[PDB]
């Protein structure tokens, strides 16, 4: 049976003291009438419902939580943590791979109003907004990683704590390996898995200029008489010779 | 409330030596900061005393580093438009701001006195030293727009500083300013001036020597 | 309406130059916590000298500005050598229109201290036809900024000067000038005026140039 998985509502992983966040056990063989197992570093939690509601959170609700539901497998972990401040910068995860989105928000303690927000990776404001907006980065790629952080007018200027985000490479960019005419043929692309996918593959392209040659792994003449190209069948991960 | 948001503006005077020199250009300057990428242009209107005019030069906006936009207007003034106490305003329209912002800038107002300049050799104890300093007190000036300068042999003296204006008891300014030479050139009696610009001087200008006895 | 975010706001002040550098007078850093609500009055102090907390505060009561806001003020007695060795002095103010206990640190200005050489400049030839005239007291080479400027004569505080504000020299250090007002007649008459300057740099803290006409 497959791993169970938690998803939070709202599915910011953090969130200001007081505010409310509500944990759902998905096991995707939809069970009836089993009881869910939650945990909180590795502590059993008294609720067993398939969901679990953080009314009013506190410092003691940091940490990671898991879940299990019948004969599915302990969750992977969730984190949150619980700050308070005037502004909190607020991702949906902090470790993501190449070309999954990347949701941001620029959330004001007590759902107050700030105007003017800017939006920090690794120190520098990389986009700005009038009024108080969320933003999110589709195409992801590495060089997303930082720390991000935000800021807002509000009766002064506030300022976010940091917090970082990793966007992990899903394989390096390509280029072909490789003369007397009839000529023998061996050619291959430049690049393969780096996180451990199981049920993910790539397909590879070969082109020139204008003139294109599919999954096809290995390129190859009949017998003799350039680029590789690199991407995931979603055609969200892009990667070129 | 409401519609808090949007771009600031700022207007800038023209510098003093500027509006004193019939030969420079002085020029008062509109800054709008704060300006988005989604609602990019930026109007501006300029008015002299109430009227509109239309000569102003608007440079293309130029992305900050922190994302945002920034676009500035200059508009070149008049020596005496400027010195007889015109206000030159500043309208700034874009659609992220549902009222334009209007800014408006003059010289300070008040009789304009002539400032009094005094040269004051080194103190007896500063010449066991190896840099003596000169001083340059100007008091008695109003506004505070001023200019002091040291000079020696038609070339300027690199090591000087000038103090702020500071307010006197009598409603106008005085500041002071210290030449620091080499003490063996002051002892060759080579002569330094200290010329001061200002508005109330004849010519804008005076200049006080001060060499050793 | 969903009001814009914002509370209170502190500021920590340090004790005046003068009270520094004289046994005679007592130093003190003051925190000062404005745009008070209210509906939210209450305000609380913790101080830390250097890490530790202090109790020796005492803060003023809640005294309305005009803007219909409160501002509260909490003052500190601090040793002298603490304050001049470099002691971190924290206030931390407490307040539930805060998402969390604001904390400000000052401490005195680091850097190597140069000690202040005073020179007393007679007034100009020609500023002797007016009948108010100046006396420049110049005061160079001095870090960090914080000092004291006066002017005595015959025992007496001579209050009619001003004294620029400090500048920052081309070589690092600060200098100022203090000009004095006095009638032409008392220049002339023989009178000695002094300038006093007090700094950290200075041997006792203090030293004094005297100025009258040289005939
Ligand atoms: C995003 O970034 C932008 C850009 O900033 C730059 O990039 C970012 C990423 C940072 O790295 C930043 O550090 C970079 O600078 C940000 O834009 C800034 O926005 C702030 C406000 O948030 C502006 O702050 C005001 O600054 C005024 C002074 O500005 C001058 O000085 C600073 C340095 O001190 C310079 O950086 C500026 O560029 C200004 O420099 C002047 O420029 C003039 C025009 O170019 C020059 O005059 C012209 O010179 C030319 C020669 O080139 C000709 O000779 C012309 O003839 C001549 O006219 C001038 O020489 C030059 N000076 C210097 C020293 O270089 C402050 O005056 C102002 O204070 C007023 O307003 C405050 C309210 O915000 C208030 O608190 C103050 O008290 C004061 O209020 C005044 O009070 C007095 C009483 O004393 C009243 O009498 C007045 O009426 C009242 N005025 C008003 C208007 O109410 C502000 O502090 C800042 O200038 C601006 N920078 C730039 C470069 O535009 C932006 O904020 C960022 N966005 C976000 C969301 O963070
Ligand atoms: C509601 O009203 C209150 C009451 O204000 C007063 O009451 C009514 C009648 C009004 O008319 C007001 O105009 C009037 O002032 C408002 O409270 C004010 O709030 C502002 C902030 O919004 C404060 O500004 C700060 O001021 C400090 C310096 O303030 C001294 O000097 C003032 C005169 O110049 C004087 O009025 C002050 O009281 C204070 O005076 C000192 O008082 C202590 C007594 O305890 C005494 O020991 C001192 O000797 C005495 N000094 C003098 C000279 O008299 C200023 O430093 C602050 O600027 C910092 O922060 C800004 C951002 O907030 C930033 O732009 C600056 O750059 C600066 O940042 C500092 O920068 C330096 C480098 O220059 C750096 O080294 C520092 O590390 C850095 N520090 C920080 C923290 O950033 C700031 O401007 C007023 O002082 C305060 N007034 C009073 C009386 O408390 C309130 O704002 C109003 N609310 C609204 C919504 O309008």
């Amino acid at each position: 049976a497959p791993k169970a998985v938690i998803k939070l509502q709202p599915p910011w992983v953090s969130v200001f003291q007081e505010e409310s966040v509500t944990l759902h056990c998905e096991v995707p063989h939809l069970p009836g009438s089993s009881s869910t197992q939650w945990f909180l570093n590795g502590t059993a939690i008294q609720t067993s419902t398939p969901t679990y509601h953080i009314t009013s959170a506190s410092e003691d609700d940091s940490g990671e939580y898991r879940c299990q539901r019948g004969l599915s497998g302990r969750s992977d972990p969730i984190q949150l943590e619980v700050h308070r401040g005037w502004l909190l910068l607020q991702v949906s995860s902090r470790v993501l791979t190449e070309g999954e989105p990347l949701a941001l928000r620029c959330h004001a303690w007590k759902d107050k109003l700030v105007y003017n927000v800017l939006y920090y990776r690794n120190g520098k404001a990389f986009k700005f907004f009038h009024w108080n907006s969320n933003l999110t980065i589709l195409k992801t790629n590495m060089s997303h990683s930082g720390t991000y952080h935000c800021s807002g007018m509000g009766k002064r200027r506030y300022t976010s704590a940091g917090i970082s985000v990793t966007v992990k490479e899903l394989f390096p960019a390509p280029v072909l390996t490789a003369l007397l005419e009839g000529t023998p043929v061996t050619l291959s692309c430049e690049t393969k898995l780096l996180l451990q996918r199981p049920g993910l593959q790539l397909y590879f392209s070969f082109y020139m200029g204008s003139k294109t040659l599919d999954t096809s792994s290995e390129y190859q003449i009949l017998t003799a008489r350039y680029w590789c190209e690199a991407a995931t069948e979603d055609g969200n991960v892009l990667k070129r010779s | 409330p409401e519609l808090l948001g949007g771009p600031s503006v700022f207007l800038f005077p023209p510098k003093p030596k500027d509006t004193l020199m019939i030969s420079r250009t002085p020029e008062v300057t509109c800054v709008v900061v704060d300006v988005s990428h989604e609602d990019p242009e930026v109007k501006f209107n300029w008015y002299v005393d109430g009227v509109e005019v239309h000569n102003a030069k608007t440079k293309p906006r130029e992305e900050q580093y922190n994302s945002t936009y920034r676009v500035v207007s200059v508009l070149t003034v008049l020596h005496q438009d400027w010195l007889n106490g015109k206000e030159y305003k500043c309208k700034v329209s874009n659609k992220a701001l549902p009222a334009p912002i209007e800014k408006t800038i003059s010289k300070a107002k008040g009789q304009p006195r002539e400032p009094q300049v005094y040269t004051l050799p080194p103190s007896r104890d500063e010449l066991t030293k190896n840099q003596v300093s000169l001083t340059c007190l100007v008091k008695g000036f109003y506004p505070s727009d001023i200019a002091v300068e040291w000079e020696s042999n038609g070339q300027p003296e690199n090591n000087y500083k000038t103090t702020p204006p500071v307010l006197d008891s009598d409603g106008s300014f005085f500041l002071y300013s210290k030449l620091t030479v080499d003490k063996s050139r002051w002892q060759q009696g080579n002569v330094f001036s200290c010329s001061v610009m200002h508005e109330a001087l004849h010519n804008h200008y005076t200049q006080k020597s001060l060499s050793l006895s």
